[PDB]
């Protein structure tokens, strides 16, 4: 069984620098080449190099020159690839791919996220939202100010939620949720959102207020 | 660098479908281009190699073609698990170079956005800020463009848009746009509209709330 096993997610300061590893099991190693594969803005995808472990010999694409360093480390069947000088433009997603050396085809590791940032981590902010009829009524939360991501907001703990992808306001982030329930139901019960932040051991109750 | 133009960026289709992506390279790459699947939530998978060759574990219904510069990925009767992404991949020359992917997205009926303002509240107007929140809910297509009226006049300044995935039980779209001011600002003015354009309707869809 083909296994690329990879290093977990990854967050640093700008300057700073971050080694992402590639454990490489069920085939002999030297055999095939390693490339590492950047995704950023979804759609992105940028080969960044690679190494034929064999002769530890590698290429690299002229954009990733000095920014990128691949080794192996033959012994423990592991590719690394070191991230250096890191900047804002290097968050990402970071794949080692395997492939093979005379047809191209392909195995891919499960990914690494990178997120570079200056930010220091800080709890959100949650204002409720509610409106200023109708059998239904929507309310939200919007989760403003925090870092680094990612929360989790729970509705009364417990379908009917939309939860938005979190957006990068000065170095920060922002995130609503919505929920719609019965009109009946509030404002004669109480509507709660509940938002936890593990970076930050944060949980904080808002109640939904008419 | 060889680029590879990916046609089409995003298709809306439907099961048992027959399904055509193409990959267009800047020059001949002699069959030497791959395609990959990543579907949604998950890591990439090989597809075809070396133009025509399937990768292990790839149903039939997967075909690859083309020569020379032009190539492409044939799914016959599209199935469930066939809604992802796709790319190409150029290995004639360094640097390998990809296509900018193919969504294929889970074509549906039209569906009317459901559409909700929200003043900012109390406790942020204590902080300086004043944010107004637009929901729009379980519309498709996903095209929707939005607009801010305050007192019946735009502001584009301090708009932030998000857009959810398709959707994974009725395969609809929700967005949610925020309108961010200094307290100062918002309180200067005192009607506020979120105004949705859509498919669906030839007019406007707009609220709006009283300061
Ligand atoms: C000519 C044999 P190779 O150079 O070992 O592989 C080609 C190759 C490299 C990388 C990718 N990829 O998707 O990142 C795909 C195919």
């Amino acid at each position: 069984e083909v296994q690329l096993q990879q290093s977990g997610p990854e967050l640093e300061k700008p300057g700073a620098s971050v080694k992402i590893s590639c454990k490489a099991s069920g085939y002999s190693f030297t055999d095939y080449n390693m490339n590492w594969v950047k995704q950023s803005n979804g759609k992105c995808l940028e080969w960044i190099g690679n190494i034929d472990p064999y002769y530890g010999s590698t290429k690299y694409n002229q954009k990733f020159e000095d920014k990128a360093t691949l080794t192996v480390d033959k012994s423990s069947s592991t590719a690394y690839m070191q991230l250096k000088s890191l900047t804002s433009e290097d968050s990402a997603i970071y794949y080692c791919v395997r492939s093979n050396k005379y047809t191209g085809s392909v195995y891919w590791g499960q990914g690494t996220t990178l997120t570079v940032s200056s930010a220091k981590t800080t709890p959100p902010s949650v204002y409720p939202l509610a409106p200023g009829t109708g059998s239904s009524v929507t309310l939200g939360c919007l989760v403003k100010g925090y870092f680094p991501e990612s929360v989790t907001v729970t509705w009364n703990s417990g379908s009917s939620v939309h939860t938005f992808p979190a957006l990068l306001q000065s170095g920060l982030y922002t995130m609503s949720s919505s929920v719609t329930v019965p009109s009946s139901t509030w404002p004669s019960q109480t509507v709660t959102c509940s938002v936890a932040h593990p970076a930050s051991s944060t949980t904080v109750d808002k109640k939904l207020e008419p | 660098d060889i680029l590879m133009t990916q046609q089409p960026s995003s298709m809306s289709v439907s099961l048992g479908d027959t399904v055509t992506i193409t990959c267009h390279a800047s020059q001949g790459i002699r069959s030497n281009i791959g395609w990959l699947q990543q579907k949604p939530g998950k890591s990439f998978k090989g597809l075809i190699y070396l133009g025509t060759n399937l990768e292990d574990e790839v149903p039939s219904r997967f075909s690859g073609s083309g020569s020379g510069a032009d190539y492409s990925l044939t799914i016959s009767s599209l199935e469930s698990e066939d809604f992802a992404d796709y790319y190409c991949v150029q290995y004639a020359q360094f640097p390998r170079t990809f296509g900018g992917g193919t969504r294929l997205e889970i074509k549906r009926a039209d569906a009317a956005p459901t559409v909700s303002i929200f003043p900012p509240s109390s406790e942020q107007l204590t902080s300086g800020g004043a944010s107004v929140v637009c929901f729009l809910n379980n519309f498709y297509p996903k095209d929707i463009n939005v607009k801010w009226k305050i007192d019946g006049s735009e502001r584009q300044n301090g708009v932030l848009n998000s857009w959810t995935d398709q959707d994974s039980k009725d395969s609809t779209y929700s967005m949610s746009s925020t309108l961010t001011l200094t307290k100062d600002e918002y309180e200067r003015h005192n009607s506020y509209t979120c105004e949705a354009t859509h498919k669906t309707s030839t007019s406007p869809i707009v609220k709006s709330f009283n300061r």
